[PDB]
């Protein structure tokens, strides 16, 4: 027997903005210099 | 010093102009001295001074206070309580102050009341008594230089210091500097009690009430901002008693003063705070 997929729920897209080292602060490790804010 | 050099380096420009006006023969010898003291509680302090200033009449007395406001208040107070004095505080004309100091310098008797920092730059004449009623701003300078000017060129005058029974650690300092001390006691029955008249005067006269409040605040603040905070601590002072010394039933309101870091908190690296 094989399996097929039927979609359930959340269809959503995540544009990366920043990745920090600290818990909610600390130095910036990754910064996305492409982001165009709404 | 090195800190003064550092301050001149950060503040002044690369090219300064260095000017020297200073005497090189400073006679800060630690043996030829004798400092007398009297231990008096706060609420009687002025009374003792008043008794002293009425018993040592026909003599030369210099009295040092911590502030100009207290000098002005005690000048008006002694004008009303029929004890003649001369005043040197920084609310008068410079001409008035020079004439008053010249008149005191060429008199057979009398007493002049002033601030210790105001008479730091003053040619102190020969006087019988140098009284330090308030805590000294510069204790080393007070002891050495003011004791030398109190001893005098001729027959030896005396330098009395008023100590409360909470600033006695100063004596321990006088033990460390190897300065001989002299203790002065006073009988309780020879204090002229004018406390009720003083309180009636403060309660009925609006100008004297204002001056008393200003002198009390100035005394508290000068005591708070003291270099020797171990000997002179405002927190060990009884404000009710010292306000009674100034002539108050209740002490007026003054400000004596004037773990763990956050979870997940890393130090700030950006942003503007104004």
């Amino acid at each position: 027997t094989d399996i097929n997929l039927i979609e359930i729920g959340p269809r959503f897209v995540l544009t990366p903005i920043i990745i920090q080292e600290g818990s909610f602060g600390g130095p910036i490790l990754y910064e996305n210099k492409r982001f165009i804010s709404p | 010093t090195t800190k003064v050099e550092d301050l001149a380096r950060i503040s002044l420009r690369p090219g300064p102009l260095y000017i020297n006006v200073d005497e090189e023969k400073k006679y800060s010898t630690v043996e030829g001295l004798e400092q007398g003291y009297v231990v008096v509680e706060a609420d009687k302090r002025f009374l003792l001074l008043f008794s002293f200033l009425k018993k040592m009449a026909k003599k030369k007395i210099i009295v040092f206070f911590s502030s100009c406001n207290s000098v002005k208040y005690y000048s008006e107070l002694l004008q009303y309580i029929d004890l003649p004095v001369l005043d040197l505080h920084g609310k008068q004309k410079q001409q008035k102050r020079t004439n008053t100091f010249f008149e005191f310098c060429n008199a057979k008797s009398g007493t002049l009341i002033c601030t210790d920092v105001a008479a730091r730059g003053l040619d102190i004449p020969q006087v019988d008594w140098i009284v330090q009623f308030d805590p000294p701003d510069d204790p080393r300078d007070y002891i050495h230089r003011v004791g030398r000017t109190a001893r005098g060129n001729n027959g030896k005058g005396r330098s009395l210091l008023f100590l409360q029974p909470c600033e006695l650690g100063f004596l321990a300092h006088l033990k460390a500097a190897k300065v001989p001390v002299v203790e002065y006691d006073f009988p309780k029955n020879k204090i002229l009690n004018v406390q009720s008249q003083l309180e009636k005067l403060i309660s009925t006269n609006y100008y004297l009430n204002q001056s008393a409040k200003e002198g009390y605040r100035s005394y508290i603040h000068a005591y708070a901002s003291h270099s020797l905070r171990s000997v002179f601590d405002v927190h060990k002072l009884d404000l009710v008693k010292v306000a009674k010394s100034f002539g108050f039933s209740t002490p007026p309101r003054v400000d004596i003063t004037l773990g763990r870091r956050a979870y997940g908190s890393q130090p700030r690296q950006g942003g503007r705070y104004k």
